[PDB]
DNA sequence: CCGCATCAGAGCCCAAAAT
DNA sequence: ATAATGGGAGCCTCTGATGCAG
């Protein structure tokens, strides 16, 4: 979000999974395929 | 910037374009009532047809858009990505298309009407099914993805 | 066990639990110092045990216990510690909170990408004890239970109640959320612009971020209290220093819809 | 048999003024009054002392008794907390 | 199993 | 945007830190009413009133300003933390 | 001293009681009439403390220059009556009982 | 105005009547007005047939009778009363012994009485029973998805009336049967009904290795007795297999006519399917001492054919509407009363076994205590009785017509899935594929179509026209959706010439699937698009323009149009809106011919040519469920000639007949200035000015007065610490008076109660003592307007106890309630939409000089974006702006039915006809073209809007064809650069308004056990800040503030309390302490026997009660 | 070994984690017989206490940073440069 | 030793919450 | 406080992990 060298302390498995559960809504195989990984 | 009713233009290519597929939709079912083709293939022939011929249509829509009218608000919307994609605007001014069948499987018979021209009850009904579909596959995403998310944020928050 | 509004007892399924305990183990008590044969005693403690198996986790061993009447299983102790209405996931992971408020979201153009249209009557509620605390240090009332009583009734609200209310909030932020909440940007930090009316003015090139409509969407306002909280919002949860998505790095606060179409 | 513990004589007149109205209410095609409960159970008995004693007869209810479909909501929830300041 | 059967 | 505030995210190793620093400092201030400042009369934050200008009340906003002077120092280990408060007391009253 | 750690064990018999403040002998409540709570029963003052503030269950002792006296007619403590939220009872079973969690 | 209608469909029929589903179903349970010795056996009558003979002794029932209410209707929503009839049944005592007879009549309790619009008053509030989608009894042959060839049959009765059954044939080759989620193999079962191995042999043996595989000597070396000893062995271990016993279980489970139903649909189901004709409704029978088999050999029979592949024999799909039946009100009561029956008949037997087998008549052996409770469990907690719709008329016509799939003896909201959702090819023309709810409940809950009725076995039935050669008859034929799969179903537009089909192909379906045929082919014929599609549906015009998910919306907030005191109908209907009106029953209708004599405000007088002079009254401003104002005003004058059937009085949002949902605005698209950004709309101060979309609302307060045992409660002028300013609109009682304005923290109605033993703290005492004022017997707990709310009081009503007619629940002396009313102008938040599914919210009110005008000096309305159109393809609204500019100019209104409507170049012919008068006019005038109209005119060649070398006059008319006109910025007065679409649109005004959602909180209430913040605005709640806020400030690494969330704003107790100490003192917060729930998770882990201890760092404990919990 | 985010989840360290995750009896139950300690090292954690949570303001690189003035570092530095 | 089956666990957030 | 009275009434779908079984 900085473009630029992450800052110590940033809380970085949250952000990973918030990134990654956000475009769960919107997948059309589909988001089965994504938990069934 | 507005819309009415003439801002969405039927190309001229479409009546063109519903010909040629007319004639060949007639070749495959001279094959099957003689035995040339099964009902597998008869079927999978027709909507492989009417696939083409969709996309044929959209790309006279942007074309005649492009040409003849570049500043047309639909065009310049979708153009822009203000709003609007190709294939919503296809349907304003173009064909509906295929329809699928409340199984999966779509029907034979697309809608011909776009919503300028406007559709028959029984083309609307067809359409349906899809729209029930989509709604409910949507409802019971969010809160298949919802549990997803919670998964992930329990095995990496620490 | 409380007394509601009217008069009438309201009580928890708990004590029906432990009611039913004491009294078999009560029962047992005198069967035991009364001599009963083996099968009646027997019935007694096969009866005591299922008796603590409700209380701790009914209806894991056989059929639930119910009140009278009433299909529904009384609520155990596991019941209470566990699932999405349970201890943890209701009142400890996260909880109802003071300083909160919420409305109906109206699109406010004129605003600059860090503000937001606030109504009046939200911020003086939301401030409340800061709009006190002013209001002795000028002058509008004696002290801070005379200010808080004048409050109270709409008519007795003067109207230099409201430039107080605006010293206040001077350099504040509050937080905009609107549900759901799918990534860090469903809050972000706002310096209000207090405004006539009853709707929250969101500013247009954050509504992406929120997935927010005018089709009639609400959010949710919330009050940093202390001044480590205003510094975390308005260094990190400013809307103006996030502009660009953690997923991707790509611009999240961008143009879109109208803007686009006027360029 | 209740969470608030009655005494065995009390129950008995309750249970009579619960046959009794029931009576009443089977000869009259209706629910009776106080006044044809108080008269129906004769001397020492006014209407004011039905209601005290179906007052005193009144159960508990459930403070996690369900409100509406989702399962997702409590009636303990809607209580405010009067003790603590 | 059933509390009723096991005790008749 | 918060004026000046790359310049900020420039001064710190790490985000966090300046929201820490900042923090600490705007609450200094508030408890010693502002005499500690390293501000200049015309420097300080004004407020447009009614009445007319006034001093900023809004500490965080005094905190960020006096950071981008450069009159402030931060880091780790400094001094005794109590002996800070004694100095700051004794310096600039309550 | 600050908390930097959170066990969690297995309870003795002998730890229940040592957490307990009395045996809840009867199932009752509260009195039908007083709406008091009855004696050795659930809600009893004499075991999990006072409904008032610094204040006795019959009223011999009303206020908190009495901290921790525990009155010689009623039996209750006088203390905050936030200590309803805290101290435990027990009941002491006839025969031994399993607890579930171990066995399901 | 001039009403011109579009459409070539000649409507054979019209709409059933609409709350038919509702009114017919319940007559039919009650049989009220029939004779009971000419009551068919249903509903009622049969509940008690199928109870009644009560044997040892027996008590037998003669019949039973409905008395009249004991109060009126109006009367029962006044005093918070269910409107019902008391219940009475002849009974007759018999003696088996002896030969004693005893007759009486007792009394059940009261039933219920529907309305004559379809509704029910339960308690003071006006409720509906939603009818419920279900399967359909009968036996059912679908595929075993685990073996690709073999099958299960299942046998179903009517719901909670008998067991399910399967009969999967196992890998081992024999026929088995599951019974409970028990399985054993079928022989067993066929041996107890008297069948023989031959018998087996000679009926099916056809199948050479399944009639075969069915075959277990061991079961056959036993006579019909022995091997049903054996099968109860199986399905009861553990009791004794008493003879007597092993029948009844087996007699009650199989084949007791009490016990087991299938239905009346599920025995024609069965005799249908199976060939056979069922004598009764249960699966066999005990004759002659032993059992004699109905179904399951025919099941039997039916399932091995179909296993070979015999003709005649296929699988039955599961959602056709014909193995899909309705359960409407009637039977839904019925099943409830006949449950309550059952346990009353559980008393009976029990009263027979104890006091004096002789001294015992009816009325004391009858207890109606449990009948009356399964009524009243079944209006007050089902869940299909619901809190009616009324926001407005069409709110509650719609609701009535509603059809759930959840409900006690349905799915789940979590045990639901696709098949049940979809739309089926069946729901043509039966169930509306439209309207039904967006979000988890899609496809559960929908609406009844606008021309199908249910029949008496409970299926949808839908009207088509019979064709015979080619010519079009007008018999209707109303069909199920089994039979309508037989013929072949020509399309209702498909041309005609008088009454012979026109075309050499028309359109048609056979079982759904749409084909091209010639009329020789033609069976019958649909009667009309509006079949298709619910009441809401079909009340959308160029709904053949509009893309589904939208059209839905449109729907759907129609139901929540809130009733305007300007309300219009709109400018172009779909000729539905004069039909909603009378069936609501919200308008007043004149019985005969007559003449009006007197019209009033309050009431309307009619002399009929009966000479009886009846007169209505008019409903005037009574409150809503959803605080809507329902009020009928007088539509004739005093000596007005009626004939019958002629309207009298209009209803809420109505008028002159027609459906009035909203407002027709004069409406401009186009961006402006982003105000119009993403679905919101600006609008003209000019719609206040003339109090277009101005509404009334009603709210209700309450308060009772109740003994304590510190005393009463008394209601009172005299409150403790109160000065006269703060008691003025009072009247001398303690009542605001009647007409006053009432604002936030006004006193209601003042109240006062018994200070508790918290009688003054010395804290308290010592500063009495320094005033000399005594601290008062009683504290003031008088009711004040809630934040936010407020209007004027127009009624109060006060019941205390010992008046005429009144009694409180036990210990209630008194109860006030006080009518405070609101008009509601318009304002930024409030929620508007159309049709066709464009909804947003008002950002922008403008004063009529900034607004967008027409060259001749009108200024638009509504401004609204053209960016909501392309993604959402809504185009209805579109053609409707057209049709509405060229009928402003006109002075028209149209209507345009469904897809049969104004087409495109009929629209154009209207629109040439309106520019005359907005041209024509001017030029007349003395004025010619403008210089800013040539600028936009230059601008639109460019365009290819209009065609080069023309006239100014010629160039504007081809757009106005267009439906654009020029537009001047009232800013600027330059032009808009453009020609943009103008013209009149129906927009409604939605009950979402920001007067109602508008909330917030400093502190206030906690809950109990957490000691966190209440929920909800009623409470005066905190917002929930919930599990995914959590992880946002998490992200963010907010630590403090999330930690203030979690501790001082929340159950922090000593945190919260030292925060505002601090804020009004001018300090900063203090550092948070441990969070209060967290120590109840504590407590509550020890509970469970449980030891949680907090460690510091050498492992020793802390204490976080801070020695309170240790001795 | 390679398992799924639920049962990864399940299995961390920290008791009040996968307790407040899922299967709270089972988490519980083996973590009493354990007699398992919680060193509050993640996020949930801290969360149910009502701590500073491990991260932003709150991770120890920053949290112990001071700020002080120079009319002060030097007038305190002065005083005690001396015996 | 390998499959089957049986049981017990989970299944989006907020607001309304018309009792 | 004493005729005699003797065995009960009742009802979705996914994935994952543990115990009997050709
Ligand atoms: N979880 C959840 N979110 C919902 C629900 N209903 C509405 N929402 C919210 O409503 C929003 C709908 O936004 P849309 O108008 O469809 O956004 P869009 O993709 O731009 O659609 P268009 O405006 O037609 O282009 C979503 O982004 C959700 O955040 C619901 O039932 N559950
Ligand atoms: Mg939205
Ligand atoms: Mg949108
Ligand atoms: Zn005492």
């Amino acid at each position: 979000s900085m473009a630029r060298p992450v800052s110590i302390g940033e809380a970085v498995g949250i952000v990973a999974a918030q990134s990654i559960g956000e475009p769960g809504t919107q997948l059309t195989q589909g988001l089965p395929r994504v938990i069934e990984l | 910037i507005t819309i009415g009713i003439d801002d969405a233009v039927i190309p001229e290519e479409k009546k063109q374009y519903l010909e040629e597929a007319d004639r060949k939709l007639l070749q495959i079912e001279q094959a099957y009532e003689m035995g040339f083709l099964t009902d597998r293939e008869r079927y999978d022939q027709i909507l492989q047809l009417w696939t083409e011929t969709t996309e044929k249509v959209t790309q006279a829509v942007f074309k005649n858009f492009e040409e003849n009218y570049p500043f047309n608000p639909l065009y310049v919307m979708a153009q822009s990505g203000a709003r609007g994609n190709p294939q919503q605007i296809r349907q304003l001014c173009g064909l509906r298309g295929l329809m699928q069948k409340p199984s999966g499987e779509t029907f034979e018979v697309p809608v011909r009407s776009s919503f300028r021209e406007g559709l028959t009850v029984l083309e609307y009904f067809i359409s349906s099914h899809g729209a029930r579909k989509g709604g409910a596959d949507t409802a019971l995403r969010t809160a298949d993805s919802g549990y997803l998310t919670r998964k992930l944020v329990d095995v990496t928050h620490e | 066990m409380v007394q509601v509004d009217g008069g009438r007892f309201a009580t928890s399924d708990l004590n029906d639990l432990y009611r039913r305990l004491i009294n078999r183990n009560n029962r047992l008590k005198k069967l035991l110092a009364q001599g009963a044969p083996e099968i009646i005693i027997r019935n007694e403690k096969r009866m005591l045990q299922e008796a603590v198996d409700a209380l701790l986790d009914n209806g894991r061993r056989g059929a639930p216990v119910t009140n009278p009447g009433s299909d529904r299983p009384l609520r155990s102790l596991t019941d209470i510690l566990s699932g999405k209405q349970g201890r943890f996931r209701q009142n400890l992971l996260g909880k109802r909170v003071d300083y909160s408020g919420r409305s109906v979201i109206v699109v406010g153009p004129q605003l600059k990408l860090h503000q937001c249209g606030l109504p009046k009557r939200m911020a003086l509620e939301l401030f409340k004890p800061f709009l006190l605390k002013k209001m002795e240090e000028k002058g509008i009332a004696p002290n801070v239970k005379a200010a808080r009583r004048m409050l109270e009734r709409q008519r007795d609200i003067k109207d230099e109640v409201w430039d107080a209310l605006e010293e206040v909030i001077h350099g504040k932020v509050v937080l905009l959320n609107r549900a759901p909440t799918l990534h860090r940007l469903g809050i972000q930090a706002f310096q209000p612009v207090l405004v006539e009316g009853q709707s929250i003015q969101l500013h247009p090139l954050v509504c992406e971020a929120f997935n927010a409509d005018f089709d009639g969407d609400q959010m949710a306002v919330h009050v940093p209290l202390s001044s480590f909280a205003q510094a975390e919002a308005r260094i990190q949860m400013l809307s103006a220093h996030n502009l660009l998505s953690p997923a991707s790095g790509e611009p999240l606060a961008k143009p879109s819809r109208d803007i686009i179409l006027g360029l | 048999a209740r969470t608030i513990r009655i005494p065995v004589h009390m129950v008995e007149t309750i249970n009579k003024l619960s046959r009794t109205a029931r009576q009443l209410q089977q000869e009259l095609g209706r629910e009776p009054t106080y006044e044809e409960i108080a008269e129906a159970m004769g001397p020492g008995w006014d209407a004011k002392r039905v209601e005290e004693t179906l007052k005193i007869a009144q159960e508990p209810v459930s403070l996690e008794t369900p409100i509406g479909d989702e399962k997702d909501s409590f009636y303990g929830d809607f209580i405010p907390d009067e003790h603590l300041p | 199993s059933d509390p009723v059967r096991q005790y008749l | 945007a918060e004026p000046g505030i790359d310049k900020l995210f420039g001064m710190v190793d790490s985000k966090y830190r300046l929201t820490v620093v900042v923090a600490k400092r705007a609450q200094q201030l508030l408890r010693h009413g502002f005499k500690n400042t390293v501000l200049e009369p015309e420097e300080r934050p004004k407020m447009q009133t009614l009445e007319g200008l006034f001093d900023d009340p809004n500490a965080v906003t005094w905190a960020m300003k006096e950071l981008l002077t450069g009159r402030l120092v931060f880091g780790e280990n400094l001094v005794p933390e109590d002996r800070l408060q004694k100095e700051m007391e004794r310096l600039y009253p309550v | 001293k600050e908390v930097r750690k959170v066990r969690i064990a297995l309870a003795s018999p002998e730890k229940i009681r040592s957490w307990s403040y009395g045996e809840v002998e009867k199932p009752e409540t509260i009195n039908y009439r007083t709406l008091k709570p009855e004696r050795d029963g659930l809600f009893d003052e004499r075991i999990f403390g006072p409904i008032k503030d610094y204040e006795c269950a019959c009223g011999k002792y009303k206020r908190q220059r009495f901290e921790g006296k525990v009155c010689e007619r009623c039996g209750v403590e006088v203390t905050k009556s936030i200590v309803r939220r805290y101290r435990m009872g027990h009941i002491e079973l006839a025969t031994p009982a399993a607890h579930i969690w171990f066995v399901k | 105005m001039e009403i011109k209608r579009f459409g070539r469909i000649r409507e054979v029929i019209p709409l059933p009547p609409l709350t038919e589903i509702q009114v017919e179903s319940y007559r039919r349970a009650l049989q009220a007005d029939v004779p009971p010795e000419k009551r068919e056996n249903v509903g009622i009558q049969a509940a008690f047939r199928e109870t009644f003979p009560i044997e040892e002794l027996v008590l037998d029932f003669l019949e039973y009778r409905l008395g009249e209410p004991p109060f009126p209707q109006d009367e029962c929503r006044e005093k918070d009363l269910t409107y019902q009839a008391p219940l009475y049944a002849r009974l007759q005592l018999i003696h088996k012994d002896t030969g004693l007879i005893k007759e009486d009549e007792v009394f059940l309790g009261h039933i219920p009485l529907m309305t004559e619009d379809g509704s029910f008053i339960i308690n003071g509030a006006d409720r509906v029973i939603v009818s419920q989608i279900h399967r359909s009894p009968g036996v059912y042959f679908t595929p075993d998805p685990a073996r690709p060839g073999r099958y299960i049959a299942s046998i179903i009765p009517l719901p909670k009336r008998g067991p399910w059954i399967d009969l999967e044939v196992e890998p081992n080759g024999v026929v088995s049967m599951k019974v409970n989620k028990r399985k054993f193999p079928l022989v067993l079962l066929l041996r107890v009904l008297g069948y023989d191995q031959e018998t087996l042999a000679r009926e099916l043996g056809a199948y050479g290795e399944l009639v075969q595989g069915l075959m277990d000597e061991s079961v056959f070396a036993m006579r019909p007795e022995e091997a049903l000893i054996r099968l109860f062995t199986l399905l009861r271990p553990g009791d004794p297999p008493k003879r007597d016993k092993a029948v009844a279980y087996v007699y009650g489970l199989i084949a007791d006519p009490r016990r087991y139903d299938l239905g009346e649909a599920g025995r024609y189901k069965a005799e249908e399917k199976l060939g056979i004709r069922l004598s009764g409704r249960t699966l066999a029978r005990f004759e002659d001492g032993e059992f004699k088999d109905e179904v399951f050999l025919p099941t039997l029979r039916y399932l091995f054919a179909l296993t070979a592949g015999v003709p005649g024999h296929e699988v039955d799909d599961i959602d056709h509407l014909g193995n899909r039946r309705i359960r409407t009100v009637g039977e839904l009561m019925t099943d409830q009363f006949r449950v309550g029956l059952a346990r009353l008949a559980r008393g009976v037997r029990e009263r027979m076994l104890m006091g004096s087998e002789d001294s015992l008549t009816p009325a004391k052996l009858v207890n109606s205590r449990p009948l009356e409770a399964a009524i009243r469990e079944f209006f007050s907690r089902s869940q299909l009785s619901q809190f009616k719709d009324e926001t407005n008329p069409l709110s509650s016509l719609r609701h009535k017509r509603r059809i759930s799939a959840l409900g006690p003896g349905g799915l789940t909201r979590e045990r639901a899935g696709f098949d049940v959702r979809d739309v089926h090819r069946t729901h043509y023309g039966r169930i509306c594929p439209v309207e039904t709810p967006e979000g988890a409940n899609i496809g559960l809950i929908t609406s009844l179509a606008a021309y199908a009725r249910v029949d008496e076995l409970g299926f949808i039935r839908t009207p088509y026209r019979r064709v015979v050669g080619g010519v079009v008859t007008d018999e209707v034929v109303y069909m199920t959706a089994t039979e309508e799969d037989r013929y072949t179903i020509a399309q209702a537009n498909t041309p005609l010439e008088g009454n012979r089909i026109a075309a050499e192909r028309v359109v048609a379906r056979r079982k759904g699937e749409p084909v091209i045929v010639s009329p020789e082919e033609v069976e019958f014929m649909d009667v009309s698009p509006k079949q298709v599609f619910s009441v809401n549906t079909n009340l959308i015009p160029f709904l053949e323009h509009d893309d589904a998910n939208r059209a839905l919306m449109g729907s759907n907030m129609q139901t929540q149009a809130v009733p305007l005191i300007r309300a219009q109908a709109p400018v172009v209907m779909t000729g539905l809106e004069e039909r909603v009106v009378r069936d609501s029953l919200a308008a007043l209708y004149a019985e005969e011919d007559g003449e009006v004599a007197k019209v009033d405000g309050n009431r309307i007088v009619v002399r009929y040519e009966d000479g009886r002079l009846v007169e209505y009254p008019l409903r005037r401003f009574y409150r809503s469920n959803q605080g809507t104002a329902l009020d009928q005003r007088p539509r004739v004058v005093v000596g007005q000639r009626v004939r019958k059937g002629d309207l009298l009085a209009d209803g809420p949002a109505s008028e002159n007949g027609f459906l009035a949902l909203g407002q027709n605005v004069l409406v401009a698209i186009m961006p402006f200035d982003g105000y119009n950004f993403e679905d919101a709309i600006v609008i003209s101060e000019e719609l206040l000015k003339r109090d277009f979309y101005t509404s009334i609302h009603i709210e209700r307060y309450e308060i009772e007065a109740r003994d304590t045992k510190l005393g009463p409660e008394r209601i009172t002028r005299d409150i403790p610490h109160l000065s006269e300013a703060a008691l003025r609109d009072l009247d001398e009682e303690g009542v605001v008076r009647i007409g006053a304005e009432v604002k936030p923290g006004d006193i209601l109605v003042g109240r006062t109660s018994f200070k508790g033993e918290s009688e003054p703290t010395p804290e308290e005492r010592l500063l009495r003592s320094i005033f000399g004022e005594k601290a008062r017997d009683v504290k003031d707990t008088s009711l004040r307007v809630p934040p936010g709310e407020g209007g004027i009081v127009v009624r109060t009503v006060r019941l205390r106890r010992g008046d005429p007619g009144v009694e409180l629940k036990p210990g209630v002396r008194e109860v006030v309630r006080v009518y405070v009313a609101q008009k509601r102008k318009l304002q930024v938040g409030d929620k508007l939409a159309n049709r066709h599914g464009n909804k947003g919210v008002v950002a922008k009110i403008l004063p009529v000089e900034d607004m967008p005008h027409l060259p001749d000096g009108t200024p638009v309305d509504v401004i609204l974006n053209p960016l909501g159109v392309p993604s959402r393809m809504n185009l209805g609204q579109i053609l409707e702006t057209h049709l509405g500019l060229a009928g402003y100019f006109l002075g028209q209104r149209y209507i345009s039915p469904i897809f049969d409507g104004a087409k495109e170049p009929e629209i154009k012919e209207l629109l040439a006809q309106a520019f005359e008068v907005y041209f024509g006019k001017r030029k007349g005038e003395g004025f010619g073209v403008d210089k800013r109209e040539v600028e936009v005119l230059r601008r639109a060649e460019k365009l290819g809007l209009v065609t080069p070398g023309k006239t100014p006059e010629e160039q504007l008319k081809e757009l106005f064809l267009q439906g654009k006109v020029v537009l001047y910025d009232g800013r600027t007065g330059e032009p808009i650069e453009g020609p943009i679409v103008v013209g009149q649109m129906f927009i409604m005004k939605l009950y979402h308004m920001v007067e109602d959602k508008m909330h917030a909180r400093s502190t206030g209430p906690y809950s109990l056990i957490t000691q966190q913040p209440l929920g909800g605005k009623a409470q005066f709640g905190g917002q929930r800040f919930g599990e995914m806020e959590v992880w946002a400030l998490e992200a963010y690494g907010a630590a403090h503030t999330l930690q203030e969330m979690l501790t001082l704003k929340s159950d922090d107790i000593e945190g919260r309390n030292a925060a505002y100490e601090a804020i009004i003192k001018g300090e900063d917060v203090p550092e948070p302490s441990v969070p209060e729930s967290f120590r109840v998770l504590v407590k509550e882990l020890q509970a469970l026997a449980l030891d949680v201890q907090t460690l510091d760092e050498k492992d020793n404990p802390v204490d976080i009660f801070e020695g309170l919990a240790s001795k | 070994l390679l398992m799924g985010v639920t049962k990864s989840a399940l299995s961390t360290k920290s008791w009040l984690s996968a307790a407040s995750f899922q299967n709270t009896t089972h988490v519980l139950t083996e973590a009493a017989i354990a007699g398992k300690k919680d060193e509050l090292i993640g996020l949930k954690e801290n969360v149910i206490l009502g701590r500073l949570i491990p991260a932003g303001t709150g991770s120890d690189f920053v949290r112990f940073t001071q700020v002080v003035d120079q009319k002060t570092l030097k007038a305190i530095e002065e005083a005690r440069k001396e015996a």
